[PDB]
């Protein structure tokens, strides 16, 4: 019942919130999610007083459609490389299903609904990252 | 006051952060309308049919009313991780 939003710059761990996200023993299924930036540096622009809330808003959204346990969801912001890890979205159910489908469903909503937005530091200069129609057809079949 | 906030590329085009308009709008819809008819450069910014709102920090319909005090953000599709 529990959610962990976090948004900053910082780095986190997987198998720093594992443990937490998994301690429950009713939460029989934990799903995670690491996203990671996909050589130019990315930065990323955000909404400060909306990211927090729009994270939780979707955690909302996903715990009234499926049964969840804990929730973690953990979003940097700043400049980051290829290789480092943007984003991490910890759910956990009683069953694998309600699980795998949160956090499909939360990482969808993430892409398409949470305010950060990527540039890239290029040799030409900084260039906004183009938002992609997929992320907008898998927002939309839930 | 309402507060406009504005990101990334439309606070690129509209050459600011953030403003002050009056509460004089009944939506959010009527408000893009009066700020894109400040400048072409308002224009282009506040015209995009994929431009997103916000007020108060939740996505909303640009049919979303207004009332002072509201914080209103402007922004384009997200591109998050
Ligand atoms: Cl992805
Ligand atoms: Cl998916
Ligand atoms: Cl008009």
């Amino acid at each position: 019942a529990e959610t962990k939003i976090v948004v900053g710059p910082q780095p986190f761990s997987v198998g720093e919130e594992y443990p937490w996200l998994a301690e429950r023993d009713e939460d029989g299924a934990v799903v995670t999610f690491t996203g990671k930036v996909r050589v130019n540096a990315l930065t990323l622009e955000h909404y400060p007083g909306m990211t927090e809330k729009a994270l939780a808003e979707i955690v909302d959204e996903a715990r009234n459609r499926w049964p969840l346990g804990r929730v973690t969801v953990i979003h940097r912001i700043g400049e980051l490389w290829p290789g480092d890890e943007i984003v991490f979205v910890g759910v956990t159910s009683a069953h694998r299903s309600s699980a795998f489908e949160a956090g499909q469903f939360i990482m969808d909503y993430l892409k398409t609904r949470a305010p950060f937005w990527k540039r890239e530091a290029t040799p030409e200069g900084d260039r906004w990252v183009e938002a992609r129609e997929s992320d907008q057809q898998a927002a939309k079949r839930w | 006051m309402i507060k406009v906030l504005f990101f990334a590329q439309v606070r690129e085009l509209v050459g600011t952060d953030a403003t002050e308009v009056a509460a004089d709008f009944p939506t959010v819809e009527a408000l893009r309308q009066h700020m894109a008819a400040q400048s072409d450069r308002w224009a282009l910014a506040l015209e995009d049919g994929k431009l997103l709102a916000a007020v108060n920090q939740t996505l909303v319909s640009f049919d979303h009313p207004l009332t002072d005090g509201d914080e209103v953000a402007f922004f384009p599709p997200v591109t998050g991780g």
